[PDB]
């Protein structure tokens, strides 16, 4: 717009929370399909659904990360990364089927003299690799769930060797996303780049993708949120450097079926 | 309207430029690849294109019979102290690797299975003596019903269960499955648990396999040797060929680059340095 | 019972054949399909899509995150190259494990323009000019700027537009080029240099990263499928 | 009953469409042979899944 | 036949051969005989010593080839590597191709 | 119009001639060859032509299988020290002479493939131990796949690549093929090089194969006998018949005169003298 | 299933059926035709072209260049013959491996007319008058001009027009003839002669060489395709 | 999607044109049969290539 | 032009001079052979005639009227044996006329006038790895003049490229042509 | 006296209603194949074989 | 006799396949129906009648 | 152009070369005069001319030369310069 108007400043708006942002790099949607609700062509459990609108359908701010010149990335799974988050996390657990996509927003700002690039992808069912030579598809349900503070991504495979008491959780090596393949290809999965020089962050919009038109959102996760460094972080001449990495996420066009009593998980 | 046998785009003669249009230049970190096209960057010629993405399509590239399995039966002479060695297999694409890489160059499918039969008889002992053409009873055992425990039991007797009577010698045996999934389309990946751990509740209870759906997705193949008990033992190899046809694919992924560990994601050590040394400046 | 002669073909086991079959499961109803997100129609469309290049395939970077990062720094002007690279998108350890390269992989023959795309990773304080080229096959592979300007090249100006993409164009003698290594389907060479030189001011990083993608143009294609040697499985 | 179609036609002989006749013996859609008669769709929803729709002749970044 | 005795130290510094030795029998005499060398490797997928009629070297440029080749003989083939760093494994191949029963090899 | 099976030219009636006119007088200095007829010459009476060049048609010419290769496959005793027996055959029409020469009147050729399979097996040791029904496995491996070095290793899955399951006794296998070739068709002979030698860089590098092109063509035909390890050992032969089905030809030669010696156009001493003596004023 | 009963034949190979078979690779991308020079549609039409006669086939000269050189000379008229062939197209050594007879030795039967064209590779100063014979089968084999008269024939004067055609007509009591020697198939014998002299001047070569070429008439086809003798493989 | 076509007859019985039914199974041109229905050219590209067409009653050289 | 880029195409107007006088006598066999490939001088080898001897340039190579193998196993000469009578590849002189061409006959005319359009495989390729024309003079009937025991008589070679064009445009090409 | 019917189909290929063609060899209806075109029917006469028709929303007894 | 050529699943004996077969009593005088009460057309009819529950499965 | 088009940002092709610039001052056309091929009705040599084209007709990069404190300046001459570039200089 002559008048003002660019795609490096954004503001996205849901229920009672706004995003402000002057450096983005464009926003993107994933498959080209935006969030939607269930259709009634498409639909299954025959009772009616419990639709929150704003009181989960808004913007839930996760705990902030430190990202430096030794990190190797970050790993977080949805729905589980808001599975406490206010009224989303409380109507997600009374009941037994829930879908719902997601306004994914990564801020991570620095200076004009800082260098880096974070590969930030959404990963559709994103399988991990366990820490397991001896055995294999065990890696436990507390261990395969982070929660908020969601995992992180490791430079060297290092096998769990105490067959006694295992670790039973996972070990993604970054270069192969953690799960047998190469890095360099994750591309052709929805995503954005935070290059340091370029944005201060990256705008993903995430439709709900699976099998079946609505599932168990505390058994099964849909969407897996990987950050690595492309490139590694950088500044002027300081041999150890650091800047933050704030995640900020907003469930969409949410719906839930089979209401019961609250659903108290064995998290650890 | 775009069929997949279609000529691709011709390209268009291309003169010099000096504007203030840069297709050369852009921002990757937007999430998006560049549409160019060598007329953007260099002086082209014109040219009728007659090259078509006709073999790449989903179903011209998976249209081919790949074996997933090789099942093992046989018929001894009625003496022998051991039992007669009767096949039971359980379905799926993971227990050889071609096929499965292929397959999971994406994370959910959806097709019709055809599944063709060929089956190859030997001798085992330096014997002399022979064998009369033998008849393999090939039975589709679903998650429920009940398995055969003895190469001869009522199991056999399939009044509901779908069996082929294959004669030996004769063109491999072949038969098509529908879409059988209990899910809109088949998950190459189940990035969750069968189960929910609840705390109220003993640890052992609520566990379960990662990335691990119905303990029993599509049952299971029974294969044994109808023939009676033979004074000479003749072992046989059932080799089953799978192909999916009318199918459809979604949510592309990147292939299988390390030695497939199991039936999940899983890798194992001494096997993560798929790449050769090769030097930056080096052509 | 109608006269009938059977032909050579008769009984065999054609892996690639195509006909008709007794379905095991009659009347069996069948679970309808939901618009699932993200289908795909055609194999191509997966390697038009940019892919991240692991250039740097040396002895201690190969397999593990650096491969991935092509170095550069505010050293003074030299006419000698960046990343010397081989056109054989499937053969070309480089390129035959990208996106591109695996699909290329599962076929024995390909066809026409690719593009290579470069993300410049350094600090907003940090200038310069690169000088992208490409060399069709027949002569000398460039060692120096002056034998690379020669040949397809673009002229890269680092600026706000973080990346520059430059088109290798389909320039071949057949009208297909093999998914291996071979002398008569050679596709020539791809390589970087400095145009004048990375500058950066003072309490500035001297030295950066540079990531590259490829990915095939709209005129792009493959046949002859085959089973690929990128995976196996001994025993 | 019988499906007509038109070949598309590789290395002609000395010797206008060519066609091939095709017919169901079966009631199961399952049991039928691969038509490969395919479409093809645009990769816009992978190459360039940004909100904003993009002209390349234009600064992506603006 | 294949027999091939490469089992190789190897003395680094360098440098020293890494050879492969295919004696042939015998009465059914073997072509095409070019030779395959694949790394082992991040192989996707060159590293490679081939020999079609004139010696192609896939590029590593730190490579020797030595066989009577242009010609024929068959293929009782040496290579080498120099230098002169341990660019190490990892591990070889040698393969081979044959008009009969021989587009194979071993590791 | 007109048709390869048609009437050739009835004879027209031609009667004396004293003229200006010198049809018999010419000159082939100027690279031609004088169109004349009987009745140019001669007198002739009126004759309708009945006879046609149907037969010597290209695609008639050529509408014959014939055989290219013979490949030997084995299924020895599971003791022997020896490896199980898989043929693996280059594939081209230059092992054998007949349908070559045939090919090589022409520069440049085009056409539909189509091989027939003719499989025939015997017993080897004096033995009288049997063998049960062998199934063969004729897979065709595309230059860049991976080519097999056991009868029975990960490759023969075939999940991608075309194979064919044949069974011993039936009637002999067959399949076609389109025109494959990276040229806008097949050349009989090539001119020149797959390399060029530059100075600036090492002669042995720069060398290569004179009149070859593509080192490897069209890939391989890997064939084996699918059935285990057998106590009484069994032989088999694979008979290869090529037939160019569709086909174009271009730019006339004559045919090889004297023994073939190897795939390029390459003579050997004492073979260089095929006409025998016979003077010249004898009939 | 539909009642079939199978007939002789079944199961069969003919090398020379003509039947459908199953594509070993489906939808496969074609590599589309270009206008190449020269094609041909019929083995019938290098037939037509004239080819070069090995005349000369004598111990010494024979697989040598010199095989195809008449040689003449300024010496007394003679009735003697300048050269005897006999009309077999296919058998007759002189013959049989020309264009023509190497195309008839893959085929069982020959009809139609032959045309015998005479190049006088001598000096332009040199003059001279030939004859040139064809006599039908059935009789004494000319051995002299007188004879060879007697049949059909052409008086080659030579000039400036250095070579002549003689068209030897389709004269046979069988609608084809056979590509082997046999009495009963048999075509006649073509003769050269000196109707008066070569007369050459002083200063100039008194002997000289008369090249000699073959080629079918469009009256002429082949049948009963077959597999020929002028190739082989022992071993 | 039939083809009928002519046989050109030769040794007729004491039994008007005779013909012949054709169908093609399948999709891939290759996979078809050959039709025989091959057509002549006039050999002159061969004989007779030369610039100045010519006429046989006349000197060839003038 | 041919050296600078990676591809080309060419057509020829081949202009074969040789004049004499009307006491001559004597026949050029001038022929335009589509990919001419040439037998080699090796009996223990095959293909194996090098790029340097393969290709003599302006200066042309020649044919021999008898087949004498390379001995020198050691070091070969790998260069090529064209037997005149054998069309230096395996086929019989006699028919080589087959191909486009014309005869030099001295009593005739001074020369031989060849119009060559691009013949190949393919619509354009590697001129410098790939010859698509192969020019061949064979004396058809043997020089000779009034009564001179050794005569000679120039033939002047002199050819025209057409309707010529070239992609893949880089750096030159430095060939190693000795 | 072809039968050409519909199939309902399932999984549907990246390739309008598709049809199957039958035909009846023999003289005798035991001969033939099963159609599986049948029909359903209301389960009334097991479910509410009660003379007096009841109403769901109204008290079974009254 | 016309040219034909057999694809695999050739004389196999699929237990749940559906084809003619030649009638071993042929022109036999069938016996006709007669309207019986109580006909049912589908397995899920009886699945939609009421039946009791063991719910006491104890000892 | 509101659609993000400007003075400082070009994009130069000639032949098979390419080049860019984000921070440029506009472009200089030499007294308004865009390069021309010779007229017949200015012309003189008769022979027909030979046009290389693409050939010669794009950009060649000379050697780099070095800006210090101490630098008093550089000159080229037309077409001196480009004498020994490929297909131009020939
Ligand atoms: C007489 C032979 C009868 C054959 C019966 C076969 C029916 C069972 C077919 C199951 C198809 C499974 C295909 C692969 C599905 C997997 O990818 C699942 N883990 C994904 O949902
Ligand atoms: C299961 C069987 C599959 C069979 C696969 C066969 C595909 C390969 C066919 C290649 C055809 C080669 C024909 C001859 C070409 C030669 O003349 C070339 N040197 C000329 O270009």
């Amino acid at each position: 717009e002559a008048c003002g108007y660019s795609d490096r400043v954004l503001q996205l708006t849901l229920g009672n929370s706004t995003i402000t942002t002057q450096e983005a790099a464009n926003s993107v949607v994933a498959y080209g399909r935006w969030p939607e609700y269930l259709r009634d062509s498409e639909a299954n459990p025959v009772d009616q659904p419990t639709e929150p609108d704003v009181a989960a359908c808004r913007f839930y701010t996760l705990d902030t990360v430190s990202w430096t010149k030794e990190s190797r990335g970050w790993w977080w799974k949805l729905p589980d990364a808001l599975r406490d988050m206010g009224l989303f996390g409380q109507n997600m657990y009374y009941h037994y089927l829930g879908r719902s996509g997601y306004t994914v927003h990564v801020q991570c700002n620095a200076s004009k003299f800082h260098q880096g690039a974070l590969g930030v992808f959404a990963v559709p069912e994103m399988c991990l690799a366990g820490d397991s030579n001896t055995t294999t598809m065990h890696t436990s349900y507390q261990n395969a769930n982070p929660g908020e503070k969601g995992g992180t991504f490791t430079g060297t495979f290092t096998p769990d060797n105490n067959q006694t008491s295992p670790a039973r959780r996972f070990c993604p090596v970054d270069y192969l996303l953690g799960n047998g393949t190469l890095l360099g290809n994750a591309f052709v999965f929805p995503h954005q780049i935070i290059n340091l020089r370029t944005n201060n962050c990256a705008t993903l919009v995430l439709p709900y993708v699976n099998s079946l038109s609505i599932d168990s959102m505390v058994k099964h996760n849909n969407w897996g949120i990987a950050i690595l460094p492309l490139a590694p972080l950088n500044f002027a001449s300081e041999s150890s450097p650091e800047i933050p990495i704030t995640l900020t996420i907003a469930p969409m066009c949410c719906e839930f079926n089979g209401l019961r009593n609250i659903t108290l998980p064995r998290l650890q | 309207a775009a069929t997949s046998r279609d000529a691709l785009p011709n390209t268009e003669a291309s003169g010099p430029t000096h504007s203030k249009e840069i297709p050369a230049l852009t921002a990757v970190e937007t999430g998006a690849t560049n549409p160019l096209v060598p007329s953007d960057t260099v002086q082209t010629r014109h040219v009728v294109q007659h090259r078509s993405r006709s073999e790449s399509s989903i179903e011209s590239f998976f249209a081919r019979g790949a074996c997933v399995t090789i099942m093992t039966v046989d018929n001894p002479a009625s003496t022998t102290n051991k039992d007669k060695l009767f096949a039971v297999w359980k379905i799926t694409y993971k227990d050889t690797v071609q096929l499965r890489r292929k397959l999971e160059f994406f994370t959910y499918s959806r097709f019709d299975m055809e599944l063709t039969f060929v089956v190859t008889a030997n001798f085992t002992e330096t014997n002399n003596g022979h064998a009369l053409n033998q008849v393999y009873q090939i039975m589709y055992v679903p998650p429920g019903a009940p398995v055969p425990e003895k190469w001869d039991d009522y199991t056999w007797q399939t009044s509901s269960n779908p069996s082929i009577f294959y004669t030996y010698g004769t063109a491999p045996a072949r038969i098509s499955v529908p879409y059988v999934g209990i899910s809109n389309a088949y998950s190459h990946f189940y990035d969750g648990f069968s189960k929910v751990p609840l705390k109220d509740q003993s640890a052992a209870l609520g566990d379960s396999l990662y990335g691990a759906a119905s303990l029993n997705d599509f049952g299971i193949l029974a294969v044994r040797v109808v023939n009676d008990h033979n004074p000479t033992k003749v072992t046989s190899k059932i080799r089953v060929y799978l192909k999916p046809k009318h199918i459809r694919v979604w949510c592309p992924r990147p292939p299988r680059a390390v030695a497939y560990y199991g039936p999940g994601v899983d890798y194992k050590d001494g096997t993560l340095t798929p790449l050769s040394t090769k030097d930056l400046t080096t052509y | 019972g109608l006269p009938v002669m059977n032909t050579p073909g008769s009984n065999q086991y054609l892996t690639a054949d195509n006909f008709q079959s007794p379905c095991a499961l009659p009347e069996f109803d069948v679970t309808p399909p939901i618009d699932i997100p993200g289908e795909v129609k055609n194999m191509m469309e997966l390697a038009e899509i940019d892919t991240m290049i692991p250039f740097d395939l040396s002895a201690t970077k190969k397999n593990t995150m650096e491969m991935y990062r092509v170095r550069l720094s505010d050293k003074p002007h030299t006419d000698d190259p960046i990343l010397c690279l081989s056109l054989s998108p499937a053969s070309d350890p480089r390129l035959s494990h990208t996106m591109l390269g695996e699909i290329l992989n599962y076929y024995t023959h390909w066809a026409g323009s690719l593009k290579f795309t470069f993300l410049f990773c350094g600090s907003m304080m940090a200038t310069g000019k690169l000088l992208v080229s490409y060399a069709p096959p027949g002569a000398d592979p460039p060692k120096k700027r002056k034998e690379a300007m020669l040949g397809t090249h673009v002229i890269w100006d680092i600026g706000l537009q973080s990346s520059c993409t430059m088109v290798v164009p389909w320039i071949s003698n057949t009208t297909y080029r093999q998914t291996i290594d071979d002398s008569f389907t050679e596709g020539g060479y791809i390589s970087v240099f400095y145009q004048t030189r990375i500058v950066v001011p003072l309490s500035t990083p001297r030295e950066m990263d540079i990531l590259g993608f490829v990915s095939a143009c709209n005129d792009f294609s493959v046949r002859l499928l085959r089973d690929t040697t990128h995976i196996e499985q001994k025993a | 009953g019988a499906q007509v179609s038109s070949q598309k036609v590789g290395a002609h002989e000395n010797s206008s469409t060519i066609n091939y006749t095709t017919i169901n013996y079966y009631r199961d859609s399952a049991s039928n042979a691969a038509s490969k008669q395919d479409f093809s769709q645009d990769p816009s929803k992978f190459t360039e899944p940004i909100k904003d729709v993009l002209i390349k002749t234009a600064p992506m970044l603006n | 036949v294949v027999q091939a005795p490469t089992q190789v130290p190897g003395f680094l510094g360098d440098s020293v051969t890494l050879p492969c030795y295919l004696q042939v029998p015998n009465m059914e005499v073997t072509h095409v005989s070019q030779l395959t060398w694949a790394r082992h490797g991040e192989s996707g997928s060159m590293a490679v010593f081939h020999q079609t009629q004139g010696p192609s070297y896939s590029e590593s440029k730190r490579l020797e080839f030595v066989a009577a080749r242009l010609g024929a003989e068959l293929r009782d083939a040496s290579l080498r590597m120099f230098g002169l760093r341990v660019e190490d494994e990892g591990s070889y191949t040698c393969l081979f191709v044959t008009f009969p029963q021989g587009s194979r090899s071993v590791d």
